[PDB]
DNA sequence: CAGGATGTATATATCTGACACGTGCCTGGAGACTAGGGAGTAATCCCCTTGGCGGTTAAAACGCGGGGGACAGCGCGTACGTGCGTTTAAGCGGTGCTAGAGCTGTCTACGACCAATTGAGCGGCCTCGGCACCGGGATTCTCCA
DNA sequence: TGGAGAATCCCGGTGCCGAGGCCGCTCAATTGGTCGTAGACAGCTCTAGCACCGCTTAAACGCACGTACGCGCTGTCCCCCGCGTTTTAACCGCCAAGGGGATTACTCCCTAGTCTCCAGGCACGTGTCAGATATATACATCCTG
């Protein structure tokens, strides 16, 4: 007797406990990092999104998602989210 | 018969709330001022407190932002006190 | 008060008005001495349309101002809805834009009637800004001008660039010599 | 002052000439169109000048003068006076070592318009053959100034009231460039507190061809007993 | 589960049906969720293992807002990726300026 | 009504301390509250038209974090 | 044989400009500009709309949509002018 | 005979001069051939062999005079507000750290 | 080295159309500091557009989408 | 001392480059019809918003002394504006060469799509410990003799 | 500079509610077929980008000069700060209606897809005009005898 309200609070939990081992996390910082997580996913989507029609292109695939990545990431955080889209698309190919 | 200089305490001040995390403005006032501003929108409204506490929390933002930036035109400009003009600086090097 | 109001035509015509009198008024005013309806009368000054309800005081409109009249046209799927722009060709980009699932069919109408009226908006305000330099060619110069001097068009377009159109003549007073 | 304290004519006087006002000159620029600005007069019937002689407007505040009629000010446009003629009151004094001195005749308020220099401009070989002629004939005062570095001006031949002036090491007025109608021309004007009787001399700043020059008669501890310039030509 | 397979935490599935009821485009290829999931782990784990770190040495094992937002902040690539974000309960840097501290 | 008033002297004290002035003119308490109702005036705007649109009759914390978010003051945690 | 069919607003930018000053041109590149507006104006409403329709679980962009989006975009008496025009479209073109 | 030099034009007018006739024109205020340079050699750092467009070029020079006379629109103005009149580093660093760009 | 390219004289004149008045001697190198960064920034986003289109070119279309991108929409090239 | 050839400013018939209008053609828009699913509307529930009340006490208001920082004038020196003359790349046109953008054709791999299934993940409830708060001493910073 | 004094920090003790985990469930995620259009790729064409070169000249450059503006100092004065005392209203807990958000049930009209047809819009010639240019032409300069 309540609607299904999504989250990413399990898997933000589950990336915590991969790095921090002994490490909590209160409820109104994982709202915080769950509406961090959808805003990066609308604004990568959306980059790649247009970044498809700029280009006329009706598909998004790798190409298009590695490309918005590093467009919006500067530096260091765009080499190693590249590295680690590559390192993911190459196992999940596998 | 112990006084502090003129200023010292508005230097602890600035540690003190720069090291806590809360809203520095009254609640009800607060929500009377929004209240206010959307009565001349729609009659009778509604507010969550959620969405209240959202308001509080960008307004908050927003002014620190803005006197931060006024404060470095104040000491760009040989001073150590915040006049309106540099509110109107700040805001007009912002865009407004 | 005495103040002027001009026709795309060109025709200007004097009325008699006070700062207490509303928008609505002047239209009824410039119906009396013109014969035009006022619900084809459209207002303009100080790059603002002018508010029916609101009062020439609400707009410091002062003696010997003049506001523009201009005409509001009451009256293919564009040629059913009286517009200029294209409505299919909106329709087809909502489509096949990715915007959504699916577009109402109201949308297009509604979204064409707001791109010409905007449109239209800048074009005048363009070409009032090239006839009062004594040019009949619209240049980019005409358009920043256009953009940059109606505060409403400033606030929509404060953060884009006109290509060739530098930037408004604006000296400040303290740059200016002394007594 | 009334250091220069029986006023001459200009045509006890100075050589003859021709009295001229308009422009007269060789062939001609300055190639700047000055465009109608939207200064506030506070101007119907002369209350206070439309783009004031002091005030805050823009054609002014850059030695640019408005055309006659084209400026939205219309005709009470303080900053037309060029071709209005809003000259101050000098005259003509006789003084036995100084020449002919611009004796003031009203006391004069400081930074406003006193007179303008006005004569024949032109180029620099008819210029040379002026000079030629006009060294070769005998005379002992010499007009050669330039209003810009190529063009000259010479007032001795057609001229005004400008001509009766001299250096000082200490200036009263100054000479200034101003542009009317595209034309470059020259004004002198006040900086100090000028008071009715003493002659309006300033640096003329000359860097004449010749070796003796006349001494200047100054007498004050700031001249070198000549004029001073800036080049040894 | 695809996730399993691609070694992420973050759900390949979710994102892919996010992507498709996304209105991002028409068809969305196999590998973009996967690629994408594999940037939002990124992302989060490293501005996750900040806060930790700071949590850590402000003596607390809970992570709470001021914490997120001094990993933000400390972060110059964060801090220009979230220029324009405002962490709410978050606070400000202890940053005084030179000239107001006594002499 | 006069309401605006309830933002007092003492908590944009606060607030300026927290952005780290030192001394305040008294003129920037006036300022500040002309600013802050110009700035919550078009915020609460937008807040409302997300309202009027979802057919609903209170504005939801989410609508506010939305109205926000088309100014480029993005809210985090609502 | 002619290189590519490639479209524009030019001829409706040239109507308009027609239909408001019939004896006022247009030079090639504030045609160029003008384009460049129509369709940025264009992207930012269509943008909101779907925001708007995504928020709120729709899947259909609706003269609704479209009017909101329309009043969040213009400020003011632009928002007023428009909504009346938008108005006075949708109303002549579904009831004829 | 000799060339009287007069006194020249105070500091100030010329530059008030000029600022109303680049105020009142449009053309481009930075050379196009050395500002192509410029922009292959930025380019140089990303990839080998890079060709433009005039076009491009062009929408470069036009983006970036935009942003320079719209930071130093701000620097001056900050710079007025200092009770000076001259323009220091200091001006447009407080420029851009306001903006956001720091 | 080329940005020494962008001479004096011309940043003279683009402060000129800026307003300003007097210029101290060391705000040209911070200006093509400023300029270095700016196009960096733009013609670094251009040329990742390129790579993805698979083009050796960089296009008008290209440096007006990664002006957009920056918050600096461009008019007039399409 | 003398005209002729020459240099110079002036008005001019013309040349160029950008804009308005007519021409063929093609592809996308318009009209017509059908299916299915999103949404519109009635109906019901129940969460959480609004309103109220009362006691606490902390913050806000208010008043006053005082100090130090804002502001204005003065004075001083140096650096930046203006200008002149020298030089050099910018610009323009003219020419040549080929890289690559842009379009097409053909094919195929890849994703849309659909049905069945099942477990991952979400709501509810339940538990215990990190933290919020408090008190007492300890250190740390400030200021006036 | 050091002792007094205020403020803050640290360190243990208690309570508490929220983090973290489990349990039941449901619908969305996954798998397997099935197909149809997007795009990868090779090839070809033709525009346009880069490279070079000569010539002209406008702007950049370097130095000289001078002034006015930046910057440091000093006095004044006044306004905001520190703080004490008084007051007011925020705040916290508790309660009571009840409005309206959210879900359900079911219908139905509106829009995607398809098919049919033709004219509106785009690329391209063709004509016309602000604005720049080579050219007849009047008056002053040198130019040799
Ligand atoms: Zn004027
Ligand atoms: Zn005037
Ligand atoms: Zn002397």
């Amino acid at each position: 007797r309540k609607t299904r309200k999504e989250s990413y609070a399990i898997y933000v939990y589950k990336v915590l406990k991969q790095v921090h081992p002994d490490t909590g996390i209160s409820s109104k910082a994982m709202s915080i990092m769950n509406s961090f997580v959808n805003d990066v996913f609308e604004r990568i989507a959306g980059e790649a999104s247009r970044l498809a029609h700029y280009n006329k292109r009706s598909t998004i695939t790798s190409r298009e998602i590695q490309t918005a990545v590093r467009l919006l990431l500067p530096g260091e955080l765009a080499k190693h989210a590249v590295s680690e889209g590559t390192k993911a698309v190459t196992k999940y190919t596998s | 018969p112990h006084r502090y200089r003129p200023g010292t305490v508005a230097l602890r001040e600035i540690r003190r709330y720069q090291k806590s995390t809360e809203l520095l403005i009254r609640k009800l006032p607060f929500q009377r001022l929004v209240r206010e501003i959307a009565q001349d929108f729609k009659t009778d409204l509604r507010f969550q407190s959620s969405a209240v506490m959202a308001l509080q929390e960008a307004s908050e933002a927003y002014l620190v932002a803005l006197f931060e930036d006024t404060n470095l035109c104040a000491i760009h400009a040989k001073r150590v006190t915040i006049m309106p003009k540099d509110i109107q600086l700040a805001r007009r090097i912002r865009g407004e | 008060m005495q103040i002027f109001v001009k026709t795309l035509t060109g025709k200007t015509i004097t009325l008699e008005v006070e700062s207490s009198d509303t928008i609505d008024n002047v239209k009824s005013k410039i119906q009396d001495k013109e014969g035009i309806p006022p619900d084809q009368q459209r207002l303009i000054f100080a790059g603002k349309q002018l508010e029916d309800g609101r009062t020439l005081s609400d707009y410091n409109i002062q003696k010997e101002s003049t506001l523009h009249l201009v005409l509001r046209l009451r009256g293919g799927r564009s040629s059913r809805a009286g517009l200029q722009f294209p409505v299919g060709r909106v329709h087809r980009l909502l489509r096949k834009g990715n915007y959504a699932e699916r577009v109402g069919a109201g949308a297009p109408v509604y979204l064409a009637a707001v791109l010409e009226y905007l449109t239209a908006e800048i074009l005048e305000l363009a070409g009032n800004a090239a006839r009062d330099n004594k040019k009949t060619r619209i240049i980019p110069r005409h358009l920043q001008l256009a953009v940059r001097n109606d505060e409403e068009l400033n606030k929509l377009l404060g953060r884009v660039t006109i290509a060739q159109g530098g930037v408004l003549p604006n000296i400040q007073s303290v740059l200016l010599p002394k007594k | 002052s009334s250091k220069l304290p029986p006023p001459q004519l200009f045509n006890e006087a100075c050589r003859t000439f021709q009295v001229i006002s308009d422009c007269l000159y060789g062939s001609r620029s300055s190639d700047h169109d000055a465009l109608d600005c939207d200064c506030a007069e506070d101007w119907r019937d002369g209350k206070n000048h439309a783009c004031g002689e002091d005030s805050d407007c823009i054609n002014r505040a850059t030695k640019i003068e408005c055309v006659i009629g084209d400026c939205n000010c219309g005709e009470g446009c303080q900053n037309q006076r060029f071709q209005r003629k809003q000259y101050a009151k000098v005259s003509v004094i006789k003084t036995e070592k100084k020449g002919y001195g611009l004796r003031a005749d009203t006391d004069l308020q400081p930074n406003d318009f006193i007179y303008e220099y006005v004569g024949e401009v032109i180029n620099e070989p008819t210029f040379r053959s002026r000079m030629l002629k006009y060294d070769k004939e005998g005379i002992k005062h010499f007009y050669f100034m330039s209003l810009t570095k190529n063009e000259f001006v010479d007032a001795t031949k057609k001229g005004n009231l400008g001509r009766f002036c001299n250096h000082s090491c200490n200036p009263n007025c100054y000479v200034d460039k101003w542009v009317v109608g595209d034309k470059l021309r020259m004004g002198i004007f006040a900086a100090r507190y000028i008071k009715a009787g003493e002659e309006l001399v300033f640096n003329y700043n000359v860097d004449r061809y010749g070796a003796d020059p006349q001494p200047c008669y100054c007498g004050e501890p700031n001249c070198v007993g000549f004029i001073g310039g800036k080049t040894q030509t | 589960g695809r996730s399993s397979r691609a070694g992420l935490q973050f759900p390949v599935g979710r994102v892919h049906r996010l992507l498709r009821k996304g209105n991002y485009a028409e068809r969305v290829g196999a590998g973009a969720p996967v690629y994408l999931a594999a940037v939002l782990e990124y992302l989060t784990a490293e501005i996750l293992e900040l806060a930790g770190n700071a949590a850590r040495d402000n003596k607390k094992t809970r992570i709470i807002p001021r914490h997120l937002q001094l990993a933000v902040r400390n972060d110059e690539e964060l801090n220009k990726l979230l220029g324009r974000v405002t962490i709410a309960q978050g606070g400000v840097l202890p940053n005084i300026q030179s000239v107001l501290l006594p002499k | 009504r006069d309401n605006i008033q309830g933002i007092t002297k003492p908590a944009i004290r606060r607030l300026a301390r927290r952005g780290g002035v030192k001394r305040i003119s008294g003129l920037i308490y006036e300022e500040t509250r002309g600013v802050l109702k110009v700035f919550l005036e078009n915020v609460i705007r937008d807040a409302v038209t997300y309202t009027e649109h979802a057919k609903r009759k209170t504005v939801t914390a989410m609508d506010v974090v939305y109205a926000l978010k088309r100014q480029g003051r993005t809210l985090y945690g609502f």
